[PDB]
RNA sequence: UCGAAUCGCCACUUCUCUUAUCCGGUGGGCUGCCCGCCCGGCGCCCAGUACCUUCAUUUUCACAAGAUC
RNA sequence: GGAAUGAACCGCUUAGGGAUAUGUGGCGUCAAAACUUGUGGGCUCAUUCUCGAUACGUGAAAAGGGUGUUGGUGGAUAUCCACCGGCCCCGA
RNA sequence: UCGUGACAACGACAAUGGAAGUACCUUCAUUUCUCGGCCAGACCCAACCUCGCCGCGCAAUUUCCUUCCGGGGCUAACAUCCGGUGGGUACUGUGCGGGUUUCGAGGUCAUGGGGUGCGUGAGUGGGCGGAAUAAAGGGUCGGUGGUUGUGUUCUUCCUCCUUCCCUGUCCGUGCGUCUCGACGCUGGCGAUGGAAAU
């Protein structure tokens, strides 16, 4: 049993993981997709940083109710993903502090990508958009 | 399944007393909703028959009888159902079905259709399977020869209701609307 | 008419039951409108009641009789292979293929988008080429009208 | 056949046909957009300023399924939507998302 | 409809020179006429634009002697102190079906006014109407699903002739010419069909080994 | 002058006819079985499945802050 | 709150308001609900005040007729006779 | 009751009236301005209300199923149907269950919170702390003698041991008389203005 004062405690749903491709619903960056990261110290958001090449999504803070977390998952055993800190985003042109820890991650979560062995169709998949269609049901779906 | 009147035996007595010690345990052969029309239709049976009454009897059983299998077969229900104006009025039919239960079914439905009878008007006598050879109405011995064979025309083909479209294109299954 | 025949020994699709899109053989009739279905090399689809209205009848029939067993209709199947033979057909192979899509994970939802764009790429380069020569397009053939009229004045 | 009572509303969606469609649904959020005729306060009025327009919009949630036909009710926060609004476009969006 | 000179000037300006709202144009040929007004009156609440064509192909259960017996029983109804006041009886096949649309609309309120607006109803298929997209149909009022074959049915054209309508030989005359050129079109541009055809067809063969094996699990190759 | 609501489009759809009807047409053998023959589409993020390639601080939703007219 | 409408019929009986569920009555449009539900049976065709379709509501019908069609009962012969129902038609 | 200037619009439902919003006007009131009695979103605890998935008892599953014959029937048979023979061991009914040594989710713009953070602002919890590890209370098997009832022996139920199988045990926190007051996290808006918000 883990206390909710502690804070590994964490109450998200069991399809949102670290590893797994999201789409974006609301946003700037609507119907693009994202690779989850990590969950933030308390229960707080996910860090979500798509590799900025594919989606040009940087690494930013989002709702989980503000994504539809899909059934590819990717392995992130390499990756460290210990420098994302909520102070980091709290500090409230890009610094270059900022830059080096966007790019020094983009390069993990990238090769991390390639050695899965559909890594070449995972690459186009991220790069592509989700929209809602003249005449299709998103509720008949399986994701 | 589908067909309601299930098949419901009811076996009772007249309450033990002096006077009549040891009294005749009867049996009632009744096809009902549930056991509770089943009973109730006993005891009217009873108190016009052997002028016994349930507040002086008691029931001992309603179980619920099971059939043989799933053919197809012949079935003879020999029915009666009371109107003014005419009285009593006694009759035989012959079905098509599976069951007993189904039979019967089909006949209630068809005394309502081609005679108005409402259930608590009618009676049954006895349903019982008949052989083939013996059976006397050509709407039922049309179907008895091997190698029978017909078509199905003048069919309305009803889509499943997810699909169910509103408008749809002329030359094409595009569902323009819904 | 051209209908296919109600009798014994005819395969059926169901349309709209719990065992939707489901096939087996008509073994016996019970009236006008009553039939009893039954496939024995397939989960389900035991003897069983079905309205003449939720079926339709397809070209395969087999040989039996009416009222007959179990094990003598998979016998029968077999020796026909009249399973085989309806799988292959366009008709089966278009509900299997929307099935397909129904249980799509969104990851191959999005291998079929490539797939389609790939196509549609290419026949739009296969038909270039073939209207340059022996022009058929809208603007192929209006050009060879344009160039004869120009021919005169320059 | 009295009358209407107008806290709720009946809203009718693209491809639902269904209960079940209907069902899943529940929970979404719910806007209507129309326009005034001058540019009033909005949402990051200071921090966008290329989102001052007279576009505006009512949010509202859909509380559970009417009839069997995938028709929702929908609840517009406190007030009501106007009635100038029956007819015309609703959209309904996919958050908060239980996928 | 007829821009003044205040939207001519207006277009010239800002640069806008064509636009055509979302509109669903509706084959009105074999269609049983109560069936299709009530699903046409309530789509029309629900914020649509319809057009309807081939007003003169709408079905009535029943033989013309009684369906020309139950008009004749409505013309006979006349406000009697003054007729140019009371109820009008119009006699076009596209007149009767507006008319049937309007009595299933609260028509006495501005929503059903505006409702009603919103419907045109031609006759035949008119040479605005021809080029502008697919028709479409109502499968729930098609009457080969409604009537039993045995069961005479009436035309709403010939029921509308030999009660006043004066125009059917000019509708005939009209939707003769407009087969013909439709026909003449649709036989030309068959060489551009079976190019297409013959294109993507060969395409495979061409595409990656993969494209075409994900076209084949999913049935469309 | 006007800041506005609407959010697929196509010179492959935009011809016709039937539903007791070869539902793509179409012959033959012995009154239902069997055997042959020929011929909507695109659109959803490399103009295209393939290496390459800018997306940020608009740093957690808000009318798409973008388009069409 | 229902029966379109009605002192008296049906339901229910009343402090100011939300959520949930019902009663009578309903689910083609008007008009909320089967986006015209069933993978349930039968019967019915009604030409000039126009077939039928919510009780109370005589808020309209009788005696007497019709193989129009669909069911029963009792007799002869391997189809005939007599009688009685249902819906529709004349009487109106 | 009438004139004038400005403005608001408005077809024909005679106007007036009720309810609920919205578009423009406000010489009205209250609050805030570097923290806010403003507007949104997500999260936690308690309570209430739902959905999935998995099951149980009863002779309910024998007026039944399956083989081998004798009738009968059809076509060469089979089958529907009636009598016998030996085997028997998803099913039209009825009463109910399932999260804490854990069975998977959802909703409350339709509820209360300080939303564990100060003091008397009383987490009562199988759910929060501490300890302990099958603790008593059930399901089958084989025996064991008293019992209810048919039939001329067997059929229930008991008490008493023997085999396996399942689950979850104990302890603990009142306030110095009473009542009311105390509104977390993230963003938008508000920095004294013909300002925002109600
Ligand atoms: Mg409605």
């Amino acid at each position: 049993k883990v206390s909710r004062k502690s804070p590994e405690y964490s109450t998200v749903r069991k399809s949102c993981k670290p590893g797994t491709i999201a789409i974006i619903l609301a946003g700037r960056f609507r119907g693009r997709r994202a690779v989850i990261l990590k969950q933030l110290p308390k229960n707080g958001p996910l860090v979500i940083s798509g590799p900025m090449k594919y989606s040009g999504v940087p690494i930013r803070r989002i709702d989980s109710r503000y994504i539809i977390a899909t059934s590819t998952r990717v392995d992130l055993t390499g990756v460290d993903t210990s420098a994302i800190t909520p102070e980091i985003f709290k500090r409230e042109t890009v610094s270059d502090e900022r830059a080096q820890l966007q790019n020094a991650i983009d390069t993990a979560l990238i090769q991390a990508i390639k050695k899965d062995p559909l890594g070449k169709e995972m690459a186009g998949y991220l790069h592509s958009v989700f929209t809602i269609k003249p005449g299709d049901a998103p509720h008949r779906l399986k994701w | 399944v589908r067909p309601h009147l299930r098949h419901y035996c009811v076996v009772g007595r007249e309450t033990p007393s002096e006077k009549n010690p040891q009294p005749t345990v009867y049996k009632f052969e009744v096809f009902a909703p549930n056991f509770v029309v089943a009973k109730s239709r006993f005891w009217r049976m009873m108190r016009e028959k052997n002028k016994v009454k349930s507040t002086h009897g008691d029931v001992l059983s309603c179980k619920v009888v099971k059939d043989r299998k799933l053919a197809a077969r012949n079935y003879s229900v020999d029915i009666a159902y009371y109107s003014q104006r005419c009285g009593y009025t006694h009759m035989v039919k012959e079905f098509r079905d599976v069951c007993k239960a189904g039979a019967v079914s089909q006949a209630y439905n068809d005394l309502a259709s081609r005679h108005r009878a409402r259930y608590h008007n009618i009676e049954v006598l006895g349903v019982k399977s008949i052989p083939n050879h013996e059976v006397r109405r050509l709407n039922v011995a049309q179907f008895h020869p091997h190698n029978l064979s017909f078509p199905l025309l003048q069919r309305r083909v009803k889509a499943p209701r997810k699909d169910r479209v509103i408008f749809v294109k002329k030359n094409s299954k595009r569902a323009v609307v819904a | 008419v051209k209908a296919n025949y109600i009798r014994a020994g005819r395969l059926v699709r169901i349309l709209r039951g719990p065992r939707q899109n489901r096939v087996g053989v008509i073994v016996d009739i019970v009236d006008a409108n009553r039939v009893l279905v039954e496939n024995p090399c397939e989960q389900k689809m035991w003897r069983h009641v079905q309205n003449l209205k939720n079926v339709e009848p397809l070209k395969f029939c087999v040989s039996i009789s009416r009222n007959c067993s179990t094990k003598a209709l998979k016998e029968a199947l077999e020796s026909k292979k009249v399973l085989e033979k309806y799988a292959a057909t366009k008709s089966a192979v278009r509900i299997a293929a929307k099935k397909a899509f129904a249980e799509s994970t969104d990851f191959e939802r999005y291998q079929l988008r490539v797939a389609k764009r790939s196509r549609a790429y290419w026949a739009r380069k296969i038909f270039d080429d073939n209207d340059k020569k022996n022009p058929v397009s809208w603007h192929k053939v209006a050009l060879k009208k344009l160039l004869k009229n120009a021919k005169k004045v320059d | 056949l009295h009358g209407q009572n107008k806290n709720t509303a009946l809203v009718r969606i693209e491809n639902v046909n269904t209960t079940e469609d209907a069902k899943w649904y529940v929970g979404k959020r719910v806007c209507y957009v129309y326009h005034g005729y001058k540019i009033k306060r909005c949402v990051r009025w200071s921090k966008a300023p290329a989102r001052r327009s007279n576009t505006r919009a009512i949010w509202g949630r859909i509380t559970r399924p009417h009839g069997t036909s995938g028709t929702v009710r929908v609840k517009f926060n406190g007030s009501s939507v106007p009635a100038s609004a029956i007819g015309r476009r609703i959209r309904v969006y996919l958050y908060p998302s239980r996928i | 409809v007829l821009p003044s000179r205040r939207s001519l000037n207006r277009s010239s300006r800002k640069g806008f020179k064509k636009h055509r709202p979302d509109i669903i144009v509706i084959d009105l040929k074999d269609h049983v006429l109560g069936r299709a007004a009530a699903i046409v009156a309530k789509q029309l609440l629900l914020g649509k634009k319809i057009t309807v064509v081939r007003c003169e192909k709408l079905t009535i259960a029943g033989s013309e002697i009684r369906n020309k017996i139950k008009y004749l029983q409505f013309l006979r109804k006349r406000k009697l102190s003054n007729p140019k006041l009371g109820p009008f009886h119009h006699r076009s096949p596209s007149d009767v079906f507006i008319r049937t649309v309007r009595s299933m609309l609260p028509r006495y309120t501005k929503r059903g006014q505006r409702a009603l607006r919103q419907l045109v109803a031609y006759e035949g298929v008119p040479v605005n109407v021809v080029r502008t997209g697919g028709r479409v149909v109502i499968p729930k009022a098609q009457r080969h699903n409604c009537y039993r074959n045995e069961r005479r049915f009436t035309v709403l054209g010939n029921m509308c002739k030999h009660v006043g309508w004066k125009y059917s030989d000019v509708v005939e005359k009209l939707e003769a010419a407009r087969i013909e050129k439709s026909g003449r079109h649709h036989k030309k541009m068959e060489k551009v069909r079976v190019a297409w055809k013959n294109a993507r067809k060969e395409a495979l063969k061409k595409m990656p080994q993969k494209n075409v094996e994900v076209l084949k699990k999913f049935g469309l190759a």
